[PDB]
RNA sequence: UCACCUGAUGCCGCGCUAGUUACAUAUAAAAGCAUUAUUUAAUACAAUGACAAAGCCUAGAAUCAAUUGUAAACGACUUUUGUAACAGGCAAGGUGUUGUAAGUGGUUGAGCAGCUGCCAUACUGCGAUCCACUGAAGCUUAUCCUUUGCUUGAUGAUUCGA
RNA sequence: GAACCCGCAGGUACGGACCAAUGGCACAAUACUUGUUCGAGCGAACAGUGGUAUGACGCUACGUCCGUUGGAUUAUGCCUG
RNA sequence: CUAGUCGAUAGAAUAAUGUAGGUAAGGGAAGUCGGCAAAUUAGAUCCGUAACUUCGGGAUAAGGAUUGGCUCUGAAGAUUG
RNA sequence: GGUAUGCGUAGAAGUGUUUGGCGUAAGCCUGCAUGGAGCUGCCAUUGGUACAGAUCUUGGUGGAUAGUAGCAAAUAAUCGA
RNA sequence: GGAAGACCGAAACAGUUCUGACGUGCAAAUCGAUUGUCAGAAUUGAGUAUAGGGGCGAAAGACCAAUCGAACCAUCUAGUA
């Protein structure tokens, strides 16, 4: 989060802080690529995708030099990723379709009528 | 439309370079034509000819003279079919009397 | 908008209640008989929301980007955008600012040299500076004032409902 | 010898600000200028700002313009008892 | 000039404080441990030079004047006399 | 070393666990999911036997930052191909 | 007439005051301003001597390979508390 001090554009995603990463934003750019020539193979319209699932890790560190005071040595760890991404249609989403459990007997069902059926409910 | 035109523009080029030092005045003053080009042009890659150079490096960095006279010729991209098309070419007019000498377009498209 | 009175429309006379007496009924019983138990819940009230149902009313902003400069470490904050009242680039006027350019020409001169010629005693090619054309000249919004002169000019993206 | 009560004029320190004038700092814009290259004539060409003098926008202090009125009630005097 | 280099992360941006180069009207050590950072002086010619001296100094003492550019005359030589 | 006609590619050791349970407690038993070749219970013995610690040894890995600190000395790079 | 361990000064060296610049540096001692000698007790490349309770020291217990009131490297050394 920070100290990435301020830039104004950023309202749209209503706190204020952003930068313009030129690295990370061509290495998606091409790899969207590498996902966009693939549902051409599968015949696949392509303006009816929309991104679905998308998550970056991290991995196996270097390890570079540095040189400092009095005589001694730190890492200079730049840490790779990996960008997993899946695209799916224009599908929907569902909530679940239920279903209730009764078991009646002999002295139940005439407190429904009770409400129900002696006493007649207006609507 | 046709958008390919030719001025005959004049610059204050000083006036654009108040707040910021010499030693970076005037190569500021070629990446502050960059935003002469093109608030009366809009196109994007404007693309400084060498002549422009062996004059306003002419005195040195500490200061291009404060009158020049570019030629903006916006210039089809006749390949290189990028998305832009239109560029902009500048030239030097090397005139010197600067009074009155209106800023205006006649010119013809093939000098 | 709201309760009250009144101008006055109209005619509910739709439905009132009490006391005594008679009548036509329908309904109403969950052996549960030391029964309650995670105590229903209908009615009704309001709260609702959803679904196809129900008529009506309705015809925008914000947000950055791009600006500008009364703001400024950034963000925020003041503004701006008519086929052009303006924005904006220029020129032009005015304000100032060093002091009087280059260009020629000059009685402008310390003089020294060339011919100083035979007479006219001359031309300068030399001359630091001074004088005229000259309060000239360049600088002037970038964080100036001025427009009826001159040209440029709209076609973006992104969010949001009681 | 009442700087009595008060009125008048002023002044100190901080306090809040602005810039018309005046002080500063410099449009490193411009004039005289040394050294060197630009062949000679313009420049300010480069000496990490050559040095010099005046110098407008601002910004600033040494300058400027400003900074006040209601209500309880101790100390206390009295009021009536 | 001759040879060779732009190699020190970058385009941007005028906040403090810091980092180094500065000038600031008055007075000029009050400042602070203390004249320490910092300012004047600086080259050369012409004088003009104090006390103490081992008579070699102190001696650049201090205390001063003078110093462009441009136009000229006066002087310091060599060979053939 | 004795022992249970001990289970074991028709899944044995550890690894996880929002399956289930026994103890006062240390600890097991159990289901599923990996996994691929060996393992435990009674009773005799016994060895370098159970770890939160030692400014403990070694090997991953955090927050700060995984993008802050700062990459500011050597005049300074520039358009077009 | 140009002698002296004579003077102001430059690459050679030294390292003073600022107690200024970084003090997770440019660095296990350096950069930038300042200051001293500068024709000899000067400055220095190579060769060779000198050895751990000693070498060497225009004398501080300095220096002896980033160690110096005794190094530096393996042991008697899992030395004792």
């Amino acid at each position: 989060n920070g100290g990435v001090g301020r830039c104004a554009q950023a309202k749209q995603w209503k706190t204020t802080q952003g930068r313009w990463p030129k690295k990370s934003a061509e290495f998606l750019l091409q790899l969207l690529r590498n996902a966009e020539a693939n549902a051409d193979c599968k015949g696949l319209d392509a303006d009816r995708l929309v991104v679905h699932h998308i998550q970056v890790n991290r991995a196996q560190c270097l390890r570079r030099r540095t040189y400092r005071a009095h005589g001694r040595i730190n890492p200079y760890m730049s840490s790779p990723c990996h960008v997993e991404v899946i695209l799916t249609e224009k599908e929907e989403l569902v909530s679940k379709a239920t279903d209730d459990e009764p078991a009646k007997k002999k002295l139940s069902k005439k407190k429904l009528q009770r409400q129900k059926e002696k006493m007649l409910r207006s609507e | 439309i046709n958008e390919v035109v030719t001025r005959e523009c004049t610059i204050h080029l000083a006036k654009r370079v108040h707040n910021i030092g010499f030693k970076k005045r005037a190569p500021r003053a070629i990446k502050e034509i960059r935003k002469f080009a093109e608030r009366e042009m809009g196109t994007t890659d404007v693309r400084i000819d060498t002549r422009l150079n062996k004059h306003i490096w002419s005195k040195g960095i500490r200061s291009t003279p404060f009158r020049i006279r570019v030629r903006l010729a916006r210039r089809r991209n006749d390949d290189e079919d990028s998305p832009n098309k239109l560029y902009t070419y500048v030239t030097y007019v090397p005139v010197s009397t600067f009074k009155n000498l209106q800023t205006e377009n006649v010119e013809s498209s093939d000098d």
